[PDB]
């Protein structure tokens, strides 16, 4: 592992919020996703398994959500 | 020319990569940009590794543009190049005898 690293805090709570995010999902999981009856249920399904909490989770470009099954392709505007 | 035209008409140069874009719309695709189709096409282009385009150029098979006798007859008895021998009679008329 690392012997050392650099860290620096974000001052004055200046944390950006992304405007759009793209997701890539496999056949089975994507179908299970869209088969849900309503938008809120789909959002909750996204929330639960990925532990992504709104206004509290920071995500990045090209982040693999799970190994070999799904990934976030890119984010906009900020990385 | 007529044969290549016929070959073009027969091939019709149509039905190439139909329905390339997949259906991927989602419910939350609102409350923002209304050009989401353009952005989705942009991303589908972007997910590609690189513009390889290493396609086989021989797929066209242009050699098949062969002529037929019916196509041959498309001449339609085109107009003569020489209007009339009467305009040229003297040519040999003077050279019935040996040349000067």
């Amino acid at each position: 592992t690392m012997d050392f690293c650099y860290f620096e805090p974000i001052l004055d709570n200046v944390v950006p919020v992304l405007d759009s995010v793209t997701f890539l999902i496999n056949e089975q999981l994507y179908s299970k996703l869209m088969d849900l009856p309503q938008e809120m249920q789909q959002i909750q399904f996204l929330h639960y398994k990925y532990n992504i909490n709104s206004m509290e989770t920071v995500v990045h470009s090209r982040d693999i959500l799970t190994s070999g099954l799904c990934q976030i392709l890119n984010c906009s505007p900020f990385p | 020319l007529k044969s290549v035209h016929r070959w073009l008409s027969a091939a019709d140069q149509s039905e190439v990569v139909p329905g390339n874009d997949n259906i991927e719309y989602f419910s939350i695709n609102e409350h923002g940009r209304r050009e989401e189709n353009r952005l989705r096409l942009k991303t589908l282009l972007q997910q590609d590794v690189v513009h390889e385009t290493k396609t086989s150029t021989s797929a066209a098979s242009e050699l098949t543009a062969v002529v037929t006798i019916n196509d041959l007859l498309e001449a339609c008895q085109e107009t003569k190049p020489s209007i009339s021998t009467s305009e040229l009679v003297k040519l040999r008329g003077i050279y019935d005898r040996f040349q000067k």
